[PDB]
């Protein structure tokens, strides 16, 4: 289901809920040492230590089957509001 | 069959072009990486480098500028070009083949991974020192 | 969880000592009240001491008063204050007390008293 | 404090850029007469190039100091159950 | 460096600097006033030419050092070995580590 | 000083089945504590203040019995439990009573 | 603050352990630019020794900095009539 406040402002989130889940796993594997610093009486500062093992970049994962098809049953039940005949795509943000 | 012939004038004054070459048995300079290698007396070695045909021609940034590596894909053999020569390159000089390789740490498509060369065979080692 | 760890198992010389730790984490430290005990070859068992970390008042049965001692210490940060690290020096060593002991804790269960120990450590033998 | 700061000791790449900026800094002990310098990493959206010499600061500082998050506290979320008063 | 090692023993002959990254050691033997060979091509893998009994350190775990260990050693192995590094935190070394050298009884 | 007993000492027995264990106190009203433990590792608790067992242990265990006379039953014994068991109050522990397979 | 810190003036005995240490430090004054030496006596369980020369410090200064009782406030008990409210 979609639900809007309504779908011809476009200042209000249209905002969609689906049924079954996308698994999402997502990590850091860049090895991290905590170090404590005493700053004065007993105010343990926490810092990051040192890097071992191989320094990447964190990263998340999705399945591609699983997000072809809800990205289906999402335009599915997002073209009943705008006529059959639409064509519709997706972007990413575009500023802020 | 492979084996390989270096070549060099050997007893040379200072301050001078020293260029090298080394030979081929059976296969070719297209499908490989070649290396050079310098050695001094009782020391490590020293790598100047690789070379291969279409750009991939990374020299070692210890030296930089006194170095020409070229290929001679009509004759095929493979040739080091040394300008202003000091008494460190006293030295066996030594061309050799390579195959890479792909050690992969981390995810591929970040860019986090990286190739190794490794000198499979050698030539057989010149001597060229310098003095007068 | 409630986890202690000990350390590892010490062959020893007659008349020496020895020092056994009994680390503590998992919990807060300073509600319960922490017994030591031993296990001695085919004997069943003995208890030997008890201690509340509190302030650290000990006690301890007849015949090990004078040879053995129990100190403690808390934890000196303003962000972890559970876990506590008891150390049991024993000294007068004989082969009588050639045994392993344990060091043990009163569970946080709704029908204890205070005597029913619940979490126990892993156990050190000790051989003189 | 300003700060005294490196790369962290990685094979670097132009085209990636430096994800880690290791940096070093004066820090009071726990005597207020004596004080220590000690080293962190840092993470390059929280680090500003102040104006050869490349000295840092925090990116707080010239709004507010703030606040250190106690390790004792969890993150994750709990369920919240509301419910309803009498009447 | 001068490890000699009676015939028949083990050899371990390390190299280079501790492990900051995923490390790709590279093994060279050299003949002594021949020509130098390869012998270990990744961490621990032997191409043809040679035999087994070069194992080379398993270059997976962090904070260590590159172990060569040799089983049986016979008179052939009176050799130099160079140690070469390919890490990954690192730059390329162009420079080889040092000269260890293997005395055989 | 207060005295244990307890009354099977060592028992040669059959699984599947229900076992009373009891314990003697020399004076009454005790708070009466039970201990199973495996032979060279730790011994965990089954049952404070004479009735009441932990969380995390089977129901199969009950802990009865008041005054000077207390019993530890186990109904359906299962293939775990060939271990020794001990009953305590608090500076003092039985002798040991282990149940074996026969 | 480091302490300064030395013996009170006093015919000293071998066995008798002395139970007054007298320490001179420094202190901020009413300004904060100037700063002043001060001298005081404290009693030797609430000082403990830094690592010729003997430099103290508070006990409690690796723990936490705590408070000073005000001399308003006085500490004998008055008596408290528990009491019981409505029900
Ligand atoms: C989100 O999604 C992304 C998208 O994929 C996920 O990304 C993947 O993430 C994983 C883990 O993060 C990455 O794995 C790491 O990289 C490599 C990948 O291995 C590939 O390459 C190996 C080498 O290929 C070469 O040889 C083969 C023939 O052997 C040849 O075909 C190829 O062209 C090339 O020439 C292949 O061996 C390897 O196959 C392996 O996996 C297959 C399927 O799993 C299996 O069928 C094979 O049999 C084999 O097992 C694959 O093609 C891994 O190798 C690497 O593991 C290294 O690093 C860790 C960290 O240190 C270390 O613990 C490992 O032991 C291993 O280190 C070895 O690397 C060197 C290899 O030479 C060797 O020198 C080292 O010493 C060490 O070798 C050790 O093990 C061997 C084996 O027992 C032993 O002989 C040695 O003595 C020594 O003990 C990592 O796992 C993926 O690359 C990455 N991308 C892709 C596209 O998959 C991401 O994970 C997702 N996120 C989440 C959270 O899920
Ligand atoms: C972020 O930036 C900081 C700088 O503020 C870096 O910290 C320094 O990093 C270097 C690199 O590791 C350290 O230098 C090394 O010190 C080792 C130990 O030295 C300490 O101990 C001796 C006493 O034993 C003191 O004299 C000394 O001052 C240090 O306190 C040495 O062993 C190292 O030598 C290396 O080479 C020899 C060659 O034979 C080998 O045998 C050794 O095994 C070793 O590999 C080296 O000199 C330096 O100590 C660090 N300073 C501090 C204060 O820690 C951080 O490294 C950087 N962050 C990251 C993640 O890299
Ligand atoms: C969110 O995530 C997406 C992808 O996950 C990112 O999208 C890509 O971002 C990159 C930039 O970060 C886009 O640009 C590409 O970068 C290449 C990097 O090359 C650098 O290095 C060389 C040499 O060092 C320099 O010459 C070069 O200028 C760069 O400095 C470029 O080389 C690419 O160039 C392309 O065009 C030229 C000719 O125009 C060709 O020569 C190249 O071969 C190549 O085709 C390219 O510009 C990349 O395009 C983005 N992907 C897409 C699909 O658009 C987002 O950036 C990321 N956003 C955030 C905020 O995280
Ligand atoms: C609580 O209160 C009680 C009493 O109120 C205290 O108990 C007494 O404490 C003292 C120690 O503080 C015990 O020890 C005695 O101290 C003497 C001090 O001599 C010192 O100086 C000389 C020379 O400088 C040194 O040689 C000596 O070693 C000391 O450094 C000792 O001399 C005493 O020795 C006894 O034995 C030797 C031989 O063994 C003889 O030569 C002596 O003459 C003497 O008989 C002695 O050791 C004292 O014993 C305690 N009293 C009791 C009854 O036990 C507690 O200490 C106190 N506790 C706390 C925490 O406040
Ligand atoms: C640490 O990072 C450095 C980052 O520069 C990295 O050096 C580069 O490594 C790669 C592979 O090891 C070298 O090879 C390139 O790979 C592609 C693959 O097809 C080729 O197309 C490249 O040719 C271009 O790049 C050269 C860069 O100067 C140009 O000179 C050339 O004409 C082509 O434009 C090339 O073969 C790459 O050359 C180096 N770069 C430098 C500056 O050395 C290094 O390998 C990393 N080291 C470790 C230990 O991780
Ligand atoms: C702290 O103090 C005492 C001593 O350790 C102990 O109090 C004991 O309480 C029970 C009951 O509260 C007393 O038991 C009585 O004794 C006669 C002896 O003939 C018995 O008939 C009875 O005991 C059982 O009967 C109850 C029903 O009436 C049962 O429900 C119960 O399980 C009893 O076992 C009678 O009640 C007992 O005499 C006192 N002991 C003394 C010395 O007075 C108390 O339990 C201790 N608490 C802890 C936590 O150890
Ligand atoms: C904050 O500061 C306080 C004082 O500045 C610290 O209090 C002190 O804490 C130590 C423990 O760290 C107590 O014990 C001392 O420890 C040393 C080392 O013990 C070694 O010797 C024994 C002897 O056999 C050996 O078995 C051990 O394994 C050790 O190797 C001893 O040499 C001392 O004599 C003393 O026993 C102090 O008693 C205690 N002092 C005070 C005044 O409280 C406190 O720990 C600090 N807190 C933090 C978090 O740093
Ligand atoms: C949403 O997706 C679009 C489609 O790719 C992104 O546009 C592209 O973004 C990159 C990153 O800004 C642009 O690359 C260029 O990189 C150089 C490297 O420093 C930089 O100097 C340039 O100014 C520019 O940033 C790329 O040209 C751009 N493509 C187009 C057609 O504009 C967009 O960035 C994405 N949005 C976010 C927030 O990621
Ligand atoms: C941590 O604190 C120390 C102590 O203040 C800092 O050291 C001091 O840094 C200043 C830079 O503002 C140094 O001044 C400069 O000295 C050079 C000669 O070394 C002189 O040519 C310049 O004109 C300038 O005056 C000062 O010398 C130095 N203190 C000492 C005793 O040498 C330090 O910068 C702080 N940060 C780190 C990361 O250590
Ligand atoms: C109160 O504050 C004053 C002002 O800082 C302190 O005086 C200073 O103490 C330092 C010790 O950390 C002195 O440094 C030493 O000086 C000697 C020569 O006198 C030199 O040989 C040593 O190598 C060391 O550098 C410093 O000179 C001194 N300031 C002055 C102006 O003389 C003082 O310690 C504090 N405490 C008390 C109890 O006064
Ligand atoms: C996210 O991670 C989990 C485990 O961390 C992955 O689940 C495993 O998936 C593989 C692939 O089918 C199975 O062989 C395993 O048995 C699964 N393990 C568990 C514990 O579920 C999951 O696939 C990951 N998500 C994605 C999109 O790859
Ligand atoms: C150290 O980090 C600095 C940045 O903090 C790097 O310096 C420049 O980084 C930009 C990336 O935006 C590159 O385009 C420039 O070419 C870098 N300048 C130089 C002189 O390299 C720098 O690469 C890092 N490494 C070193 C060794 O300085
Ligand atoms: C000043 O105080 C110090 C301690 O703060 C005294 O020094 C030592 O005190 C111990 C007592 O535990 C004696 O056993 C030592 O013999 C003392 N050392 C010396 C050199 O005397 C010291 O006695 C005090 N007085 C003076 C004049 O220094």
């Amino acid at each position: 289901m979609i639900r809007s406040e309504n779908i011809t402002n476009n200042a209000k989130n249209i905002l969609v809920q689906f049924n079954t889940p996308v698994q999402i796993n997502c990590t850091r594997p860049n090895n991290n040492t905590r170090k404590s610093i005493r700053i004065g009486p007993g105010q343990a500062f926490y810092a990051t230590g040192d890097i071992i093992g191989d320094i990447r970049q964190a990263h998340c994962n999705v399945s591609k089957a699983t997000w072809n098809e809800t990205l289906g049953k999402v335009v599915k039940q997002l073209r009943k509001h705008f006529g059959n005949n639409t064509i519709i795509r997706f972007a990413n943000s575009s500023g802020g | 069959q492979v084996h390989l012939q270096e070549s060099g004038p050997g007893l040379v004054k200072p301050s001078e072009t020293l260029s090298l070459t080394c030979n081929v048995s059976g296969t070719l300079v297209r499908d490989n990486y070649w290396s050079w290698i310098r050695q001094p007396l009782g020391k490590q070695p020293e790598w100047i480098g690789y070379v291969h045909d279409s750009g991939d021609t990374n020299y070692n940034p210890s030296l930089k500028s006194r170095v020409h590596l070229s290929l001679d894909k009509s004759k095929n053999l493979v040739s080091l070009r040394l300008t202003g020569v000091t008494a460190a390159d006293s030295a066996i000089y030594y061309c050799a083949t390579t195959k890479h390789g792909r050690r992969i740490y981390g995810v591929v498509a970040f860019k986090e991974w990286f190739t190794y060369f490794y000198m499979d065979v050698w030539g057989k080692g010149t001597s060229v020192t310098v003095s007068s | 969880q409630v986890q202690l760890v000990q350390s590892g198992a010490v062959i020893k010389t007659p008349g020496s000592s020895v020092k056994i730790s009994c680390r503590a984490s998992g919990y807060n430290f300073r509600d319960y009240s922490i017994h030591w005990v031993r296990l001695i070859p085919d004997k069943g068992f003995e208890w030997i001491g008890w201690i509340k970390p509190l302030w650290g008042a000990v006690s301890y049965a007849r015949q090990l008063q004078g040879r053995v001692s129990m100190t403690r210490q808390l934890s000196q940060d303003p962000d972890d204050p559970d876990w506590g690290v008891a150390y049991m020096e024993f000294s007068g060593l004989t082969p009588a007390d050639t045994a392993e002991y344990f060091c043990v804790r009163r569970g946080s269960c709704d029908y204890c008293g205070d005597f029913p120990w619940q979490y126990w450590g892993q156990g050190t033998v000790v051989v003189v | 404090v300003t700060l005294q700061c490196t790369n962290v000791t990685n094979n670097i790449t132009d085209d990636m850029r430096g994800e880690l900026k290791n940096c070093s800094f004066n820090m009071t002990t726990e005597l207020r007469d004596k004080k220590q310098k000690v080293y962190s990493l840092f993470y390059r959206l929280d680090v500003v190039q102040i104006n050869s010499n490349k000295e840092y600061r925090l990116i707080n500082c010239n709004t507010s100091a703030c606040t250190q998050a106690c390790p004792k506290v969890s993150f994750e979320p709990i369920p919240i159950h509301y419910c309803a008063p009498a009447g | 460096t001068f490890v000699s090692v009676a015939p028949g023993q083990t050899a371990r002959i390390t190299c280079g600097e501790e492990s900051l990254g995923s490390r790709s050691v590279i093994w060279y033997q050299q003949r002594p006033g021949q020509a130098p060979s390869l012998i270990i091509y990744n961490n621990n893998d032997r191409p043809s030419g040679i035999p087994d009994r070069f194992s080379g350190s398993p270059g997976s775990t962090f904070g260590t050092t590159a172990t060569l260990t040799i089983t049986s050693v016979e008179a052939g192995d009176e050799a130099d070995y160079y140690c070469h590094i390919w890490d990954s935190r690192r730059p390329t070394n162009w420079v080889f580590g040092e000269g260890t050298t293997l005395i055989v009884l | 000083e207060i005295v244990l007993t307890q009354s099977p000492g060592i028992l040669s027995l059959s699984p599947g089945e229900t076992a009373t264990l009891f314990c003697k106190a020399s004076q009454g009203g005790n708070a009466m504590t039970w201990y199973q433990k495996r032979r060279g590792q730790v011994p965990r608790l089954l049952i404070y203040d004479t009735s009441r067992r932990a969380s995390g242990v089977p129901d199969r265990f009950v802990g009865s019995g008041s005054g000077t006379d207390f019993f530890l039953t186990i109904n359906k014994l299962d293939r775990e439990d060939f271990a020794v068991y001990y009953c305590q109050q608090f500076e003092f522990f039985g002798l040991g009573s282990e149940l074996e397979v026969h």
